[PDB]
């Protein structure tokens, strides 16, 4: 199971 | 900034002659990822081309396996062509039964 | 034995065709067992292995909404990376991921990874302890700051000891028949003459999982490294891979030379040499 996208982003 | 395609020609079992097969067109080792990939028989594209998802090795560099189910002869003869970014024409690399 | 997941990210800019695509996959060992492509007439997570079909419907409803979301922060990054290298929007740039979990054969947590990279450069990394960053330069170390300052490796340490090495767990069960058979090479040694004076020996191994194999040639038992060709391990497509190795011998000096080959299928290691 991938990892939960949290979106803080670069 | 850009790194050029390996590529091999060859096949999933063992050729022999008259039984059905799968002719393989690994390219590995490139980037950037967009790359153009055509299966030939006697000098001319095979319709029935599928290949596998888009990954990536440990040096971010891409692979790809090209791949169609044939069944060769003595006679016929088949390859791979390949466009990149970083070629300057198509690379035609020709399928050897012996690598 | 010893067991990874990995999850594969690619998002590619293409300025003034459309949006950049977003394509991941996920492997267990060298057997990948799910794609998502941004291209795709419909996009979703979708099934690439038997042994992961079984998973229901909630499973592959939030995967797919889960890489849609992550679609969305890498297309954000592509434009942020831009800003960073001072550089125009009509390029195409390339944004990779790689992030998972490596397990002992208890299963317990070996070590977990989290990588980026932009154009094929490193960009930033998770170091070994989960806790702390290594940027590989200026733009990264922005990133850096950002993770450091809204703790991100802290999210990324509790999944990559947590749910990853859990499903990995899971994964290995369900897909025990493939995933936990070693698959060793057959093997062969073929002779070719290239002139009068010297002819090639070509080492074959042939439908062996998983991929991790050795090859190697000796001459009187001495190593013949710098004058092996050895092609790049490549899919036969059937799950399988195949290797060979070769050297160029002087004729009637064939019987000098041993081929060796490892694999964890093999109990012993095996010796070959050309039987005419």
């Amino acid at each position: 199971t991938s990892n939960l996208q949290e979106q803080i982003g670069w | 900034i850009q790194r050029t395609p390996k590529i091999q020609v060859y096949s999933r079992h063992p050729a022999e002659n008259g039984k059905s097969n799968f002719l393989n067109c690994y390219v590995s080792g490139f980037h950037p990822s967009d790359i153009e990939v055509d299966l030939l028989k006697n000098g001319e594209r095979i319709e029935k081309v599928e290949h596998s998802d888009l990954s990536f090795s440990k040096d971010w560099s891409f692979y790809l396996l090209y791949y169609t189910e044939f069944t060769p002869t003595e006679k016929d003869e088949y390859a791979c062509r390949v466009n990149h970014v970083t070629l300057s024409q198509p690379k035609i690399v020709k399928w050897d039964r012996d690598m | 034995g010893s067991h990874s997941m990995r999850y594969f990210y690619t998002a590619m800019s293409r300025p003034g065709r459309g949006e950049p695509r977003f394509i991941a996959v996920g492997y267990v060992d060298d057997t990948q067992f799910v794609r998502f492509d941004s291209d795709a007439a419909s996009p979703r997570m979708a099934p690439r292995a038997p042994w992961i079909e079984q998973e229901g419907p909630e499973y592959w409803d939030g995967e797919t909404r889960n890489m849609k979301a992550s679609a969305q922060t890498y297309r954000e990054n592509l434009r942020i990376a831009l800003r960073y290298y001072n550089q125009s929007e009509a390029g195409s740039h390339i944004i990779q991921v790689m992030y998972g979990c490596d397990v002992g054969p208890d299963g317990r947590l070996l070590r977990g990874h989290d990588q980026s990279a932009y154009d094929g450069k490193d960009y930033i990394a998770l170091n070994e302890d989960l806790s702390s960053w290594t940027a590989a330069d200026t733009a990264a170390q922005i990133t850096q700051r950002k993770w450091e300052a809204a703790r991100v490796a802290e999210q990324l340490r509790a999944y990559l000891e947590g749910l990853c090495v859990e499903w990995l767990r899971r994964y290995l069960e369900n897909g025990k028949e493939t995933l936990q058979r070693a698959d060793p090479p057959k093997t062969h040694v073929t002779h070719h003459p290239i002139s009068d004076h010297e002819a090639t020996l070509r080492c074959w191994a042939l439908g062996f999982y998983p991929a991790e194999i050795t090859l190697t040639w000796q001459r009187d038992g001495e190593d013949q490294t710098q004058d092996t060709e050895l092609v790049e391990t490549r899919p036969a497509g059937d799950r399988t891979f195949q290797k060979w190795a070769a050297v160029v011998v002087p004729s009637g000096e064939e019987q000098r030379y041993t081929c060796h080959v490892q694999h964890e299928g093999l109990p012993k290691p095996l010796t070959l040499r050309w039987e005419p």
